[PDB]
């Protein structure tokens, strides 16, 4: 627990996905589970993902990081994407047990 | 075996069924929801509702619900008039129990996810024009809401500016304001009684009884006229009637079959129907006239409606309309109001033969009265009305307040004022 | 200089004036407008005055766009219910060219189908870009919900007839309605003799008379279009006198009695008595006015409303007993006067403009054919008593009301309600 969760702060700081202003969800590959979750997002976490998304773009492009204030911390981070695409890969696994059937 | 029984559980769920023996068992769930319990904020919800029976449920995906009801090879269809909603689940004998768990799911929880509701928005537009098609109904459509102001005013089908804003959560919230025990009742023709008391266990926990019931439907002499450029003009001049249920609702229903309601000869002019020989000599171009007829729990709607060409359009209505006013004086004999009779007598049983239309009004009547009317006592009730009782239906449609909607070129058809 | 309504052998009233303005304006007035048309021919007009620079018989299309642009002059078409005006604006040495093609525009158009036919997709487009604001779709309702026959047919094409208006039922229209007697020929900058000319190259137009028919029959009907606006739009009407009339001017008096607009920039419409009442009224936003039109035939004064859908009813109760107050006769003299005031004002600074002065001579010549000038106006407004004023209150609250509403309408009462 306590040293697993020491690891993964090590690990989510060691990514540099969080200097971006990035959440863990805006890095993940975007696959046709991936899109059909994003379109099912609500119509602000979609703006709001697609902002920091266009930003991290942005400041890679001028080869700059947000501010340390700004980065975005493992304690206080949302996966917003996690239900969404945990549904569609759901529905997709349906789908193929039926057709396995 | 061979006589349903009504049973209203402790819920209030009122539970009928027959057990016809039938190799196709036929479950039907008629909720008293309908779109007269929309208002003027989520007009048309009834339409989107409708057209989501086959959405993912709490309990069930729609996938799951789609290719295990083709597999079992039954089928589940949702019908809703203006004050009732039915949904219908056929199946195979041995297939009830599967289907009936999803019928379940379809109507007590049925989690309206967002983004199906939004991909289901489009065919909203598209059932309602194939549903416009028939031109008797679009006309039907605007004669309620030219006819009432309140609840049987709302259309039936989603309003074109609502056609793309019909949130879940109107969904929702209707559901849980209408989809309730003591408005509802389950009729199950083929299924034996304990098993329907069985599947209704599950219903037995639902939300509370007597769910929003607002709304009088409050007449109103009013006029919608379209202006199209269609050659033939059809339209429907109707003024109100008695409730559902009622002595002069057999009256009027009576009256109706005087004047004349539908073909019994095909490719054959009516030549015992009124209206149809008082058309012919007025205008000799096609036409068709029928006396529509509607009862309500809390009004009713009796009229004439007429297709014809726009060019004699006038001439048609004031026909028709001078043959009712003939029967109000009270030229009207015996022999055709017993040949009126024997029709109502006829239509009723041949509606009643069909399966499916035997448990449409066994759910509806169980909705409405709870207590189920044997085909006997409709023949009894109908052959109570007499003559006089005809005459007086006749004389309040011509004195009472009228409201008339047209549609076609509309270049002759009076007003409403001048009718 | 001054006005003289001279009138032509064939029958076309020429007026001609001397302002020194270096632009000159001509204006042909025709008495055709959409009460003219029929249920055969709904919306014939719409098409017809957006087929000015189509080609016709003496000029092309192509020469009549680059001849006026070059010369720097305009070609417009303003339509009413009763009218319809071709308006051209051009520079004190460039009149010939335009008043030609004015002369080929108006007495011998030739419709090609094939133009017809890409000009109608321009139909949608005009009548959208003219119901962006509320008031012209829900006048435009109004009148189709009170009249019957004539005046109930809309300015704008139907949607239904938008695409199917064929250039025959165009050329059947202007050969029944564009004739000699029932047209004006107007020029402010232009001097008297060369307007006599243009008439004069007018001389030889159809025949003298038109198929003018119907007579705008009054009905009480309302027309409800429910839709998903927080703001409702909603105008009750009553018949009127007929435009030239006594009693027309008791009515424009009584409206500028409840307050016709604004009259301070932002202001709160201190003396308009409707706006004083809906603000008790209603605390959410509106704005109250008298709607008040005037026809050869008939006439319709009445009361038009924006508010909240929530308040509409309120709102448009509060304006309707007004209105009934002062059939009551709870008319004092002061405001009196002022409406009068302003109605005087209006009159004269809407005349000011040489655009709108054109209008108004075009429209007295044709519905009187001899000028009426401003001060006789102010004379006639004057000469409208308190007595008079009470009795066009009583004529509009007694008598049957068509209202057109537009908006959520989950609270606009209807007509027998109102």
């Amino acid at each position: 627990g306590k040293w697993l969760d020491g690891i993964r702060k090590w690990y989510y700081n060691a990514a540099g996905f969080n200097k971006l202003g990035l959440m863990r969800d805006d890095t993940i590959y975007e696959d046709e589970d991936v899109k059909e979750a994003i379109r099912r997002l609500p119509e602000n976490l979609y703006n709001d993902r697609m902002f920091r998304i266009k930003r991290a773009l942005d400041l890679n492009l001028k080869h700059q990081i947000l501010p340390k204030e700004q980065w975005t911390k493992y304690e206080e981070e949302n996966f917003y994407l996690e239900p969404y695409l945990k549904e569609v890969i759901r529905e997709r696994k349906e789908r193929e047990e039926w057709a396995k059937k | 075996p061979q006589d349903l029984e009504f049973t209203k559980l402790p819920n209030g769920l009122v539970i009928a069924s027959l057990e016809n023996y039938s190799p196709v068992s036929r479950i039907g769930l008629f909720i008293k929801a309908g779109s007269r319990y929309e208002d003027f904020s989520n007009l048309g919800t009834t339409h989107l509702l409708r057209l989501t029976s086959s959405l993912t449920t709490k309990g069930a995906s729609s996938f799951k619900i789609t290719r295990g009801i083709e597999a079992v090879g039954g089928k589940l269809s949702v019908t809703a008039t203006r004050e009732n909603m039915a949904y219908t689940v056929e199946c195979l004998r041995g297939d009830v129990d599967i289907l009936m768990e999803f019928l379940l799911n379809v109507t007590t929880a049925p989690e309206f996810r967002r983004w199906e509701v939004a991909d289901l928005q489009p065919q909203l537009k598209i059932d309602k024009a194939v549903a416009f098609q028939n031109p008797q109904t679009h006309v039907i459509e605007n004669l309620h809401a030219a006819a009432y102001r309140n609840a049987l005013a709302n259309p039936l089908y989603c309003p074109d500016y609502r056609i793309g804003k019909v949130t879940s959560e109107e969904l929702h919230y209707f559901v849980q304001n209408h989809f309730t025990s003591a408005r509802m009742a389950l009729i199950g023709l083929g299924v034996s009684h304990p098993v329907l008391k069985q599947v209704a266990e599950q219903f037995l926990n639902m939300r509370g009884g007597l769910g929003l019931s607002g709304a009088k439907a409050n007449y109103r002499g009013g006029e919608i006229r379209e202006q199209n450029g269609d050659s033939l003009v059809h339209a429907a001049f109707v003024a109100e009637s008695a409730v559902a249920g009622s002595a002069e609702a057999n009256a009027f229903s009576v009256l109706q079959h005087v004047l004349g309601a539908g073909p019994h000869v095909k490719r054959g002019s009516n030549t015992t129907s009124h209206l149809h020989q008082a058309v012919a000599k007025a205008t000799q171009q096609p036409f068709d006239v029928s006396a529509f007829n509607a009862s309500y729990s809390d009004s009713g709607l009796f009229g004439i409606y007429t297709i014809s060409q726009a060019t004699a359009a006038g001439d048609v209505i004031k026909a028709a309309y001078n043959q009712v006013k003939t029967i109000a004086q009270g030229n009207l004999s015996n022999t055709d109001v017993q040949a009126a009779k024997n029709k109502l007598k006829a239509g009723y049983l041949m509606s009643v033969e069909s399966s499916e239309c035997f448990l449409e009004e066994v759910g509806s009547q169980a909705l409405v009265a709870g207590s189920y009317m044997p085909p006997s006592t409709v023949l009894q009730q109908i052959d109570s009305v007499a003559n006089a009782d005809i005459i007086n239906a006749a004389k309040k449609f011509v004195s009472g307040q009228k409201s008339m909607a047209a549609s076609g070129n509309l270049g002759h058809t009076p007003f409403v004022d001048e009718l």
